[PDB]
């Protein structure tokens, strides 16, 4: 395991889908808010029905 | 453009992701976007420009 800062991991992962790294870094707070919100929606989905 | 920025503690280099091979950071190794306000955790170093040593003529 090689440590890497989590934003820089996402920058590699965006570059892995042909989206240029700066499209992450210029939007990092938006992307974090979307991700954190989406995880919250999984808890609601799982809580709502078995 | 490819690889990642690193420093040994004093000098900044670009290097490829899976094998340490430091290179000077240049206008050829990089691409510009935006400005210094936007990026979280950006840092200050010279970027070298291979045209200017030629235009020193
Ligand atoms: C970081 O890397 C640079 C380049 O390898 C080091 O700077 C060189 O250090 C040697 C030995 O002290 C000198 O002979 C060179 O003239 C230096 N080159 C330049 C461009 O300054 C630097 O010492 C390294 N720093 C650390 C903290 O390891
Ligand atoms: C990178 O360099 C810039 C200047 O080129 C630094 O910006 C100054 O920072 C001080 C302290 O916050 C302010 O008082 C100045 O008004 C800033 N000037 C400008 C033009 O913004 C910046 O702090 C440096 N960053 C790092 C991480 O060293
Ligand atoms: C990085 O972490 C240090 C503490 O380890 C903190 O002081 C600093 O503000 C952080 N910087 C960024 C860009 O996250």
């Amino acid at each position: 395991a090689l440590q890497i800062p989590f934003a820089m991991q996402m920058a590699y992962r965006f570059n892995g889908i042909g989206v240029t790294q700066n499209v992450l870094y210029e939007n990092q707070k938006l992307i974090a808010n979307q991700f954190n919100s989406a995880i919250g929606k999984i808890q609601d989905s799982l809580s709502s029905t078995a | 453009r490819e690889g990642v920025f690193v420093s040994n503690g004093t000098h900044w280099f670009v290097t490829q992701r899976n094998f340490y091979e430091p290179q000077i950071i240049t206008t050829d190794n990089t691409f510009v976007s935006g400005n210094c306000d936007v990026v979280i955790g950006i840092v200050n170093n010279t970027v070298y420009d291979p045209l200017q040593p030629e235009l020193d003529s």
